[PDB]
């Protein structure tokens, strides 16, 4: 057995403190290890669309309310009108939202795409391996549609409990989707046929068709690191890369909360209309909520008033409904919006913008159709074990100071590796990795007091 | 309907909404008796009741032909709540309850359900719990059995005197039920203003009860009170109309369209199915979590699943330009749809006619349809789009 | 006459599909033709702001009111004060986006601006051409201001159907909008001005005044086309931009969505207050919606009770369409907000950023102060005739490895024409035109093992 | 004594007029001058978060109510539900916060941070001074937390007419914030030490510690500014600089808009509570609002059908009190949103994008924790004093015209220093301050018809 219940406080990460320090030099700090990380997320971008049958709604068929709804007839107009725009809304933006996934070229997609990667994800050419996967974990009840109402009809399991099929006792409607989920997958694959080029010149015309592997390390390379690492260490860059893909096949779980964001955005829907159909059985304090039942209980005057009522109690429900769903439908829209910002800077291209994306900074990312909405993930590079090394704030020519140089992407290191006979050297911004200083990592800049006075050895220039 | 909607000639094109087929139910079949005469005949002899002096008579399993009994009294007050006086006879019950007493046409002001009088004060209340029809009535000269009480009489006052002997505090009759004060009162008031007291006790909470009551002269004819109510019970309703069930159609088996019926005076319409009985028989009908009935544990063994009833949801694809335009009915399938229809959605659907009739259904994804051509061509933009990657091309 | 509809399924686009390669070259998908185009967009930035005389609406002057209404004099006072901070929000968000249109300064804007375009948008210095033009189009019922209720009063026409008038009625102000339309224009020319510089080094504190159409070079050149194609094709170009800019005159349609979301957007406003009018006409079961009426049908407790009918009823729609009207405030506040923000990233500036302006990636865009909103054109390079080319990783001297190249803002072309006698060719990014290799289409890089092993003929640099 | 007010017109801020001028070159606005300034903001991130005890607030605990509301149980049941979802949604906002505010690195806060700036804004390590100002600036009512409800009870100053402790009549529960206000200091704090560096190269993942006046030098060479100008006053400006900082202390007033906002922001939700204790003495028409009240003056049907009466009007104001809230609670979320993209790009970073942040261009930005919210400070450089000056398209060698040469971040400025032999001259983009013409103030280009034909003397290159 468990015991109490412990009394704790909040734990506070530090981070590694880094002292500024006086005149040309001061420290560092760099990463001497990193893994590769994925984060992921769900945007909703759609509402599931519903009308209603608004009379059968209120009295089915019964005569009275032929007569009494002939009052409000206009009520149930406005009903609609609200729902049906509503409903244009949600259509408008699948639309939009197509509108930028289309590319003018792609790559085909074949079973060794990827290169080094399984790419196990893909679609089994259906939906991505993790596009099935998470959608038969979702707790979904399919809507109908084909064939739908001949389930409802009593063919075979009438245990068939679904409220999905008690529509027709509502004369609630649930509307169709805006795309056939092949084509769904068409545009899927065309998304993930247009990486590669991602960069290379403006990358928005032009389409490249480049190594996979490449295509990370030339995003590497805008991370920080020199190629000649990304070259030596490839296979090991290819294995840590994978297990961080490898451990997608965990993310089926409501520990991921984008994954239960899913379960929500069902959740929500579903229960909308639960609440409308408990509105049915919701006696107003007549008589009872049958109409047939009080008619047969009562003289017309009485049925009258206690229709009434129903009638009231019945409208109201409906119109706050709408009203509710005029709001989530906006919502959604909106959702959406930034969805398909998400799609054009973070997925179809390496954003340097940071606080979206990866929390690794960004390289590639990914997007997949999940129910009523887009999920997302991003890989990034997770630097770790840190340093602290001593950089110079630039070097000069002491014998000719018009001549100075500063580091390009990365640093003037104090010399601690065994090969280079210089007194400093070089590493790239994003990873600790000792190099000469050579042309290619330094530009010529005015002279700086915080430059270092050197009237010994320089390669870059000679001089 | 749609112009008529958005008060306007010229509806806007679009898709739109229009009301359902109501999918033509079948005449009905009951599952209501078998049982005995609610016979009534202890109405038939005697001097009915004081009114602090209830006779009641309670039916159960039972089958009646109230107009019969009526016929046996000149009825001068015929009202009801929560009912009509038709209905009451029409309709079945679990119960059917009636308490009768003597009670003049003179005094016979103060029975109603919403009446302050002393009789309701003391001597009756009825709930509102159940629907109640009140008949007042004389007694025909050829009805010898029936005998007079000396005087008709009633409870006045029924009230506690504090065992200080100065506070007192009346005991107001319970609904249906027998107010206290008749331990002490005589079965009749003998005379006008009699009154009694009794001491009570310690383990009474002490003080004293004091009752009282009043007479009205007797009638050369006797008259009557009636107060009938009725409870609607579960698998409990089996006191019915008698049966008109001879020269009709077997029943229930149909099955069938969703049928209309009453089952023991559970009345609806729905679709039944044999299939597997659920927890637990003997219950007869068991529902949901709304209180919809899951299905029926039939008496004749087997569980009658219920699928309630079938609607078909339309809408109407329409294209202003062209001025035409085309329908869904979808899921429901071709299976149902036919060149005719009566069921129905609109008493005509000619504007559909207007080249459907010479055309049948098309089947379709989203399911039936009409008014459409399968040209199974590609569009760049549906302009009035069905959804996944169905079209309606202009 | 027409016959039945036809049952047709979705066209899918098809993406040009392009293969990756192995080793050391690859195709590239590269235009051989482009149209200029223009996106548009109409961003709402107000609702038509109003108030009521919340006693007259409810009764006109009647005495029983004059009592009636102190139990709920404070309702009123809630009343007002919703709509009244909700009205300041409205001109908050005005100040806010004049505070950002304002340029420190500006090019004069005159008859020939433009250069070579014609540029027939212009103001006729007014609104712009296309301003007024989009004024007329619009079914705008005009708020009187000034005259206004003199019209209202019987002077000439009383055929004058208008609700407009009818605010008398009820009581309802429709409140002035925040700036003279003069000053609007005002505003506008200053940021038509504010073209050129577009870029040129920061931009933000330096005005440059420079070459309309080279400032299209320049912002092309940035699309990655070389200046000796643009200033060789400078006469079609020219032609190409104005036909785009012609078709501007066929943009006053529905067809046009923005357009459409214009009219909208005054059917809104317009529909709110038509739905108080109504509602003033809305016997609640009474003996009748007129109190007047009821005063002379009924003795006075029974007027009372009519009147405190009448009165909840009118409340309730009073207090529903204020929360109606907060909620419109906000979100109109807030695509207030995506305006602004758009004329600081889109218009003001050329975007690389894609999704948003231009789906031609981005040249220069503009800005027009459509009713109660901004309305958006960017103007963009649409590339067509793509063909694929070979192009090679990179160069290098493959006598002195340690020298590779790789080209800048383009590609390194295997050659097809017959003016170049080198192996190897260059081509801008954007578009395919074959060039010269040379020291400014290209940088120096590390040597790789995908680029060309070159043992023979370098021009940058010799080796 | 006062008069009238006067009627006027509102003045138009007309910027300066440049004119577009034919061939080789053109007129460049160019300031003379500068100041610093701040332009300041306060995002609200979060709703104070209550829920009630959903019986005691409709009856405290009378035995009518006991029965009656078993009728209605499941209302407050959804009245919880609401609630406590939105309470939560507040809470993942702030975690999310917290998380891009966590920093891997930082320098610790000294004395003496800022260098040859004060910062008397510092925290007194409390709140940063400016925090703690603000914080008594505002007329804040305290929640009680802890020991709160020992000041309710009757323990000394029973004038404490706050309804901050009237709580307990109502059953309201105001919940808890989610950090300790040393754990928000601390996330601040780190927020300030990752200052530095802010730009050099990625500055994600290496941290530099570097000077903080040359850090500002180093984005102000990003402005555009030449160093020598930067050094050889920097004196001066950071006299400018820290005079632009003194002014802060005069920001804690209404007429500091976001001041003002954060007052309101507080009335926002103390106005809410109001709202509701002013309910518990509605009588609904009631023979009174008290339940006890009524049982004694009453027999006991009467008193059901009065507090049928109550329960139902106490209750709709509880529902529609929730359905306010869950707005306010989602546009909270939003906003903080907004405000995390504001600390990830405007706060921990130079910002080019413009728009946002400063209004003079941007440098470095703070951001504090104002009640309920956020509040930022944005320093920039304001651009005064504009001349008109002489600037060249270009310059080549008109002896060998496939040289030419274009400025960098600047501009070729006719010569108008004495120093300066050159017919021609350089300044840096962002200010007026002549330099001479070297290979680092500008770069190869091709050669164009508006450069200029110069046959004479050339020092980048020779020729």
């Amino acid at each position: 057995v468990p015991g109490e219940m412990r009394l704790a406080s909040i734990a506070f990460n530090h981070p590694i403190q880094v002292d500024q320090l006086n005149s040309s030099y001061f420290k560092l700090s760099i990463p001497t290890n990193f893994s590769f990380g994925v984060t992921q997320e769900y945007i909703q971008t759609t509402i599931q669309k519903v009308t209603v049958d608004c009379k059968q709604y209120v009295c089915n068929g019964f005569q009275k309310c032929e007569q009494l709804l002939r009052e409000y007839g206009q009520f149930c107009s406005k009903i609609n009108q609200a729902l049906h725009g509503a409903n244009l809304r949600q259509d408008d933006s699948v639309r939009n939202l197509f509108a930028s996934v289309k590319s003018s070229q792609s790559s085909p997609i074949i079973p060794g795409f990827g290169g080094d990667f399984n790419l196990t994800l893909l679609e089994p050419v259906a939906r991505s391996a993790i596009e099935d996967l998470l959608f038969d974990k979702v707790t979904i009840a399919d809507p109908g549609y084909m064939q739908g109402y001949d389930d409802c009809m009593q063919q075979g399991p009438a245990s068939a409990r679904d409220l999905i099929c008690a529509q027709y006792v509502a004369g609630y409607k649930v509307l169709p989707p805006l795309m056939d989920v092949n084509m769904e997958a068409a545009y899927t694959s065309s998304l993930l046929g247009s990486i590669a080029g991602v960069g290379w010149t403006a990358g928005l015309s032009s389409f490249a068709a480049i190594p996979f592997a490449q295509s990370i390390f030339y995003r590497l390379n805008g991370v920080g690191i020199t190629q000649q690492v990304l070259s030596e260490n490839q296979k090991l860059i290819a294995n840590k890369f994978n297990q961080a893909l490898g451990a997608m096949q965990t993310g089926f779980t409501t520990t991921n909360e984008a994954f239960h964001k899913v379960q929500d955005a069902v959740n929500n829907n579903a229960q909308a209309l639960s609440k409308l159909a408990s509105e049915l059985s919701n006696t107003f304090g007549a008589i009872s909520a049958s109409i047939g039942d009080i008619i047969q209980r009562l003289d017309p005057p009485e049925q009258d008033a206690q229709i009434d009522r129903l009638i009231n109690g019945r409208l109201t429900t409906l119109n706050a409904f709408v009203a509710q769903q005029l709001v989530r439908s906006e919502s959604a829209a909106l959702s959406a919006q930034l969805a398909k910002d998400k799609v054009n800077e973070c997925v179809k291209a390496q954003s340097k913008r940071s606080g979206f994306c990866g929390q690794g900074t960004h390289i590639v990312s990914f997007v997949v159709n999940a129910p009523n909405g887009l999920y997302f993930m991003h890989v990034g590079y997770y630097p770790s074990n840190h340093i602290e090394v001593v950089s110079a704030y630039g070097l000069c020519d002491a014998a000719n100071p018009t001549n100075c140089i500063a580091p390009v992407n990365g640093y003037f290191i104090k010399t601690n590796n065994t090969r280079i006979v210089d007194e400093w050297s070089y590493t790239g911004s994003s990873f600790y990795a000792p190099e000469p200083i050579t042309s290619l990592n330094t530009k010529y800049v005015a002279p700086q007091v915080t430059y270092q006075n050197i009237s010994t050895n320089l390669p870059p220039p000679l001089l | 309907q749609l112009h008529c909607s958005y008060e306007s000639f010229d509806v806007e094109s679009g898709v739109y909404s229009v009301s359902s087929f109501e999918a033509k139910p079948s005449g009905s079949v009951v599952e209501q008796a078998e049982g005995v005469e609610c016979d009534f005949s202890p109405l038939l002899s005697g001097t009915p009741p004081q009114v602090y002096n209830f006779k009641r008579l309670v039916f159960t399993n039972c089958n009646y032909n109230l107009t019969k009994l009526l016929s046996l009294f000149s009825v001068n007050d015929f009202t009801c709540s929560q009912i009509s006086p038709a209905a009451i006879a029409s309709n079945c019950y679990s119960s059917l309850i009636l308490d009768y007493f003597s009670y003049p046409l003179s005094m016979k002001s103060d029975l109603s359900v919403s009446s302050a009088g002393p009789i309701s004060q003391f001597n009756y209340k009825q709930s509102f719990s159940n629907p109640t029809c009140l008949i007042l009535a004389t007694v025909p000269h050829n009805l010898t059995t029936i005998t007079k009480p000396l005087k008709y009489s009633y409870i006045n006052k029924c009230s506690r005197f504090l065992s200080d002997d100065r506070t007192e505090v009346p005991q107001l009759v319970n609904a249906n039920q027998y107010s206290p004060c008749v331990s002490i009162v005589p079965s009749t008031v003998w005379e006008d203003g009699d009154y009694y007291r009794k001491q009570l006790s310690p383990l009474e909470g002490g003080g004293w009860l004091v009752a009282s009551g009043s007479t009205v002269a007797m009638t050369e004819q006797l008259q009557m009170g009636f107060g009938i109510t009725v409870q609607y019970g579960t698998d409990t309703n089996s006191v019915c109309p008698k049966l008109e069930f001879a020269n009709d159609t077997k029943i229930a088996s149909q099955l069938g369209n969703c049928v209309e019926y009453s089952l023991y005076g559970v009345s609806g319409r729905g679709v039944f199915q044999n299939c597997t009985a659920v927890g637990v028989r003997q219950q007869r009908f068991v529902y949901d979590a709304y209180q919809n009935l899951v299905g029926y544990y039939s008496d004749d063994g087997n569980y009658y699943c219920l699928r309630a009833c079938v609607s078909v949801p339309v809408s109407v694809i329409y294209d202003k330009e062209t001025k035409t335009h085309a329908t869904l009915f979808g899921s429901v399938a071709c299976e149902h749809i036919s060149s005719t229809m009566s069921q129905y959605s609109r008493s005509t659907r000619s504007m559909l006619k207007r080249r459907d009739s010479t055309y049948g259904p098309l089947q379709t994804p989203v399911g039936c349809v009409l008014g459409l051509v399968n040209s199974s061509l590609f569009v760049e933009d549906c302009k009035l789009p069905l959804g996944q990657s169905l079209c309606a091309l202009p």
